RNA sequence: CUAUGGAGCUUUAAUUUAUUAAUGCAAACAGAAACCUGCAUUAAAAAUUUCGGUUGGGGCGACCUCGGAGCAGAACCCAACCUCCGAGCAGUACAUGCUAAGACUUCACCAGUCAAAGCGAACACUCAAU
């Protein structure tokens, strides 16, 4: 019984493991994209500050 | 080391070596590596791999343990399903 | 001798019970790595569970 | 009553031979003191009228501190021995007759 | 038993004469209400960190005041440099402000005469000392 | 523990014996402030989410005294080094900033440093596309401000001690993104500071020299490696010579028409003003180099709102510790080499 | 000067309250109390044991592990005391997985280091010590 429960738990976890992996990778990619978008926003704000200076 | 016990007049055995070392009937002594469970997060995989092995002892240490253990531990055993059964005897050894 | 990093334990999300220790910065989020699991003979996610010690 | 246990194991002596005691066997540890245990109730059979129970022949469980000092010493009650309870059931039968 | 313990603390732990204990009981009655540990801490603070003796403390009624305000004013003066803790020899490089002036007068008069500093500075020091004391208690 | 006369007590006794006549009636307040905890200022990492951390600090009720000074510059009337943000609490406040947390960019949001240490950077008067030298840079409290300003194409930071060099490099890794430091834009070195007058003479435009000195604030609290130990008495005695030599080396390194900011975290005139005067006299005698100390009264008047200054300094400007504003102690002198 | 030889004395040296005294709880009575017993907290008075090496004054300090330079010129080793600078970290991966020929080694041992092939993946991490 213990062996069967272990095996079925492993199978259940591995059934949804690929979805978890792809969701985590998507989350990391979206975090990187948001960081780069914030970099672009900071560059725009620096350009606005330069415009104010000039 | 007790060369003559006070209740039997016979040599005693140190139990530290018994708990720490394994003796093969051929005369070799097998031990562990000091520190194979200590601070594994700062050790390389190769270092851990060679730390978690079983190694032999040299002639001086073998003689020391031979003196420190009695003849009961030097007998030949016939345990059923013994992992070290094939290692009790030397093969193709010259001098 | 300030302790900038801590040793933490990562367990597999596959339920195999496999786990390993890795060091991370204290001032950081909880880690979710992708590590090889010998039980399932492939790579699976590992999430931080418990902080072990500071180093 | 204080109860103690030896800290060190005493080697077996066998049958018909007393064990050999050592100086380290004199070291004891306190397992339990009985005087700190919860109290019990003494069960007895009455002979005269009492404030709690006023009928002769009723088995009553009362605190030892009272049963041992007031009921038994003055003869107001008797022990719940099997002989006593038989003798009281005899008079109960006589009354019911 | 509480009164017996308090008087035994005064006579044995604090080493006060019987007449001094009687005078303390007559003059500062809040000592009985006060717990033992804080009372001993106050007495030893006065004895060591202030260097005041038994006749002086029993004459000035030091034990009746709040340990918090005692700490605040004493530490403020010590950090100012107006108060110098007596050394092993009992000598002090500077004259010390009197206990009556440091405690019995108002905060305004205390600042005007001894501290010679601003009330805002005193309040800021009070906040800092409260933070330091709570941190010390947490550490202990 | 130590046997007798601990270093902290020795430092306190020396400071009493000297400043009791050096300052007059300010020594009580100065001593109380030095013995009490110092107020911290939050320097915003401009490379990170500066707007978001500014909003966070303003919700924490911190004010931008740098921006207030920028506003007051024209109100009172070389300007100052631009593109800097530092937040401090109101006068007399005891609230402390929470420990810094990393942002989405991977770099920490802000650095907790004494606000008085930012004054030399502002007085240095940085300009875009400049060249900066930083003697005794490590651990890098002022070099971080220089890089946040970001007006230097080449910054050469030097400090003798490899341990503090490593600490400065760790700070740079934590704050400055790797692409700025990958090139020769930042050059951290560990060599004697007296060599730069021959290694690179008339080379650098802005130079900041913060000579080693008996820091009173650290001396009165830290009990490890104090200048007032018996083993270090020789170093304490020889300290003014090293200070004047380092200032002379920095003046040699800077180019004619260049700017030198000499700063020290102490209150003693002997190590604040006499060092500068000895340096200028040595320049006049040995190397025939002329320098002009600028007037910083205009600089002082702007920051008098949030800082306490001593108005009896012959050459530079000195910020003294106070209970309302526990920043300091600090001293700095600005000089142009002609 | 040496002894991992003693002893006397002192104490905020380490380990204890066995003992005494005072409290509290329990037990036992009275109805409240006292004596005794057990278990805890305080003191008092005590009991056992000890002085790690270097720097010759002596204090005052510093030193004891590892790395580098002055240090033995050309395979290796080799100057102890000494003079000086550092280290007792940090950073990037998350196969920094698993097994397995043959070798090096700080002059012993303990430790420490390199690594063919093979399984499994992708198209034996940087750093002198740490
Ligand atoms: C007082 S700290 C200045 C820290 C930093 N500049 C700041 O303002 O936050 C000066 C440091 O310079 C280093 N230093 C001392 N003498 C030096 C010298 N002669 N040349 C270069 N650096 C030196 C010391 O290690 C000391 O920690
Ligand atoms: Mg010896
Ligand atoms: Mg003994
Ligand atoms: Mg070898």
């Amino acid at each position: 019984q213990k062996r069967r429960e272990r095996e079925q738990h492993i199978a259940e976890c591995m059934a949804k493991m690929p979805q978890m992996i792809v969701n985590w990778q998507q989350q990391q990619r979206e975090n990187w994209e948001k960081a780069q978008a914030d970099k672009e926003r900071r560059a725009r704000l620096q350009a606005e500050a330069q415009e104010l200076l000039g | 080391l007790t060369y003559f016990s006070a209740r039997k007049g016979k040599r005693k055995t140190v139990k530290a070596v018994i708990d720490r070392f394994l003796r093969l009937h051929c005369g070799l002594w097998v031990r562990r590596k000091a520190g194979y469970k200590k601070k594994l997060w700062k050790k390389t995989p190769a270092r851990k791999k060679r730390l978690r092995e079983f190694v032999f002892c040299n002639k001086t240490q073998s003689k020391l343990l031979d003196k420190m253990t009695t003849s009961f531990w030097k007998r030949r055993n016939w345990y059923v399903d013994d992992p070290y059964q094939k290692y009790h005897d030397r093969t193709n050894l010259k001098v | 001798s300030k302790s900038k990093n801590i040793l933490v334990r990562m367990v597999s999300e596959a339920g195999t019970g496999f786990c390993f220790n890795t060091k991370r910065n204290r001032l950081r989020e909880k880690l979710t790595l992708l590590h090889y699991d010998p039980v399932v003979k492939q790579r699976v996610l590992f999430v931080e569970k418990k902080k072990i010690r500071s180093l | 009553t204080v109860i103690v246990e030896r800290w060190w194991k005493v080697p077996l002596a066998g049958e018909g031979r007393k064990p050999r005691l050592h100086r380290r066997h004199r070291v004891y540890k306190l397992v339990e003191d009985t005087k700190h245990r919860p109290k019990e109730n003494l069960e007895l059979i009455l002979t005269q009228s009492v404030e709690n129970v006023g009928v002769r022949g009723d088995l009553v469980s009362v605190k030892k501190s009272l049963g041992r000092n007031r009921l038994l010493p003055q003869g107001l009650a008797v022990y719940a021995s099997p002989e006593n309870k038989k003798l009281f059931e005899e008079e109960k039968l006589l009354r019911q007759e | 038993q509480d009164i017996n313990d308090t008087v035994r603390l005064l006579k044995e732990k604090c080493l006060f004469t019987v007449q001094q204990v009687t005078k303390i009981l007559h003059s500062c009655p809040s000592v009985l209400r006060e717990d033992l540990g804080q009372l001993e801490y106050k007495f030893q603070y006065a004895y060591f960190r202030m260097g005041i003796k038994h006749p002086d403390i029993v004459k000035s009624e030091y034990l009746q005041y709040s340990l918090t305000k005692i700490k605040q004013r004493h530490i403020y003066l010590e950090r100012l440099g107006r108060y110098q803790t007596p050394d092993k020899k009992g000598q002090t490089q500077i004259p010390n402000p009197l206990l009556k002036d440091i405690l019995r007068v108002s905060e305004a008069e205390f600042l005007a005469r001894t501290a010679c500093t601003s009330v805002e500075e005193f309040q800021v020091f009070k906040k800092l000392l409260a933070r330091e004391e709570e941190e010390s208690e947490s550490s202990t | 523990t130590e046997p007798k006369f601990p270093a902290v007590r020795l430092a306190l006794q020396n400071f009493d014996m000297t400043y009791s006549v050096q300052f007059g009636d300010l020594w009580p307040s100065i001593r109380v402030s030095l013995l009490s905890e110092q107020k911290y200022g939050a320097l915003v990492n401009n490379f990170a989410a500066w707007d978001h951390v500014s909003a966070k600090l303003e919700q924490l009720s911190a004010k931008d005294f740098v921006n207030e000074a920028i506003s007051h510059w024209e109100l009172q009337s070389w300007a100052c080094s631009p593109n800097l943000r530092c937040f401090t609490f109101d006068r007399g406040d005891i609230s402390r900033f929470p420990p810094a947390r990393p942002g989405s960019l991977g770099v920490m949001e802000y650095y907790l440093m004494d606000a008085a240490s930012l004054l030399p950077v502002l007085a240095l008067g940085l300009q875009p596309g400049d060249i900066v030298l930083d003697l005794c840079a490590a651990p890098g409290g002022k070099t971080l401000a220089l890089l946040q300003t970001g007006c230097c194409r080449n910054l050469a930071a030097n400090d003798l001690s490899p341990s503090r060099i490593a600490r400065l490099q760790k700070i740079l890794h934590s704050y400055v993104p790797e692409e700025i430091r990958d090139g020769n834009q930042v050059r951290v070195t560990s060599w004697d500071g007296r060599k730069w007058g021959e290694l690179e003479g008339d080379t650098y435009d802005r130079v900041l020299v913060d000579v080693p000195c008996t820091t009173d604030r650290h001396s009165l609290h830290e009990e490890e490696n104090n200048i007032f130990k018996r083993s270090r008495k020789k170093e304490r005695q020889i300290l003014p010579v090293l200070q004047v030599q380092l200032l002379a080396a920095g003046l040699l390194a800077t180019k004619p028409g260049g700017h030198v900011v000499y700063s020290t975290c102490s209150l003693s005139h002997l190590q604040n003003e006499y060092v500068v005067q000895g340096a200028i006299e040595l320049l006049a005698n040995q190397y025939s180099i002329q320098v002009q100390v600028e007037d910083l009264t205009h600089f002082r008047r702007v920051f008098m709102d949030t800082f306490c200054f001593f108005s009896s300094c012959q050459v530079g400007e000195l910020v003294i510790p106070n209970l309302m504003a526990n920043f300091g102690p600090m001293y700095f002198c600005k000089m142009r080499r002609l």
